[PDB]
């Protein structure tokens, strides 16, 4: 319909915690082909984060039940079959986001900030695919995630301040990729530690608009470092 | 481990 | 197969996929055999979550619609609240159909009758939360009739510490408080239920005492909130 | 007010 109505519907759905509605609204906004404002960008990201996050959380639970029912084959087969059903929904949602990124979001990004944001997003949704990838497809999926994160990383290093929350957020999620997907603690820790120290050395470049997001991500970066050591 |  | 469906529903509950869990328990119910205590609890927990999401959403959007003034935004909240209302009514009508077609006429046991009649009271009360005019009166009358019949059977047949009897008193008192705007009757129901349970603690069963003492605490909480 |  009309874009302003769709955005207002999306904001209502968010308050109601109806994230399927919220994602449907923001996907329609995106498909109209015009570059998203920062507010629209955030709404789209929040909606799909919640939609895919529901399945990722169910997947972790069912996958853990599957492991705990080793030696009880009837129950374990049922947990495996339910996990594979959740995985199909998970892939469908990720394919949805990734297609929006390819056709509309990344080609339209006219600022380094938007470029980094959407490349990070591409890295994220390929990473969620990698979490549940198995066969010949996994290495290519992993490589797509790495290339997206790498492109964002280079742009952000050249164009954004160390304290910028999108630069910090990218370092956070890229380090998680290195640890959880590439199985490389040292590259995860090196990335998270460097992002933290560069930011902590430049605190007076924090703006009132963003210091809460930035200092939060810094804490998360050091949390991951602590855990990984 | 934390992601954004 | 009943065992498989029940096992699937238990998995869906852990995954917090309540639509999946409700669909399994609905299929169990539609097979026409009386439900065990376990399947009864699964069916009730499943639909409580499916309807609870809409009730929560309805309150938020209805609250936004009332706090907006800005006519275009207020129209949009009204239309969305109406959409959410349609889902809520469809869920309630689904539950109430199952109760009418299978569960109540098949309940051979006092405990099951009270459970299903309580559930019938609950889902008409959810309908009453969002109902309007001449419609609301008939709905409110249906909720009270179900709660009152459940109440009479539970007092004849169940010990005062029985979790079903205590849970019925809890929800019946909530009905008096928020549907019939009758806090003194609500407090009297909740206080009598608490006092009759606490005069008969010896009827607590090892299998159920944690549920019972939890619902007694909830009754006194409501008592505490309403009389202050 | 808590219901069950």
């Amino acid at each position: 319909m009309d874009k302003n109505e769709l955005v207002q519907k999306a904001k209502l759905a968010e308050q109601a915690e109806r994230y399927d509605d919220m994602a449907a609204c923001m996907k329609s906004v995106t498909e109209q082909g015009a570059e998203l404002s920062n507010e629209e960008r955030n709404l789209l990201s929040v909606a799909y984060k919640n939609v895919v996050g529901a399945r990722r959380s169910s997947w972790r639970v069912v996958s853990s039940i599957e492991q705990k029912t080793e030696g009880a084959e009837k129950k374990q087969q049922m947990a495996r079959e339910y996990r594979e059903k959740i995985e199909t929904e998970l892939r469908d949602i990720c394919n949805d986001v990734l297609s929006l990124l390819e056709k509309f979001l990344i080609p339209n990004a006219s600022q380094a900030e938007s470029k980094v944001f959407y490349l990070k997003m591409k890295g994220d949704y390929y990473r969620y695919l990698a979490e549940v990838a198995a066969g010949d497809d996994k290495k290519g999926i992993v490589d797509q995630s790495q290339q997206a994160y790498q492109e964002a990383f280079e742009i952000s290093k050249k164009e954004m301040q160390p304290t910028h929350p999108i630069r910090l957020g990218l370092a956070l999620n890229f380090s998680v990729f290195y640890y959880e997907i590439l199985n490389s603690p040292e590259k995860a820790c090196s990335l998270a530690k460097t992002a933290f120290d560069e930011a902590i050395a430049e605190l007076d470049t924090l703006s009132e608009e963003s210091y809460k997001d930035s200092t939060l991500i810094m804490q998360l970066l050091r949390d991951n470092l602590t855990l990984w050591t | 481990g934390h992601s954004l």
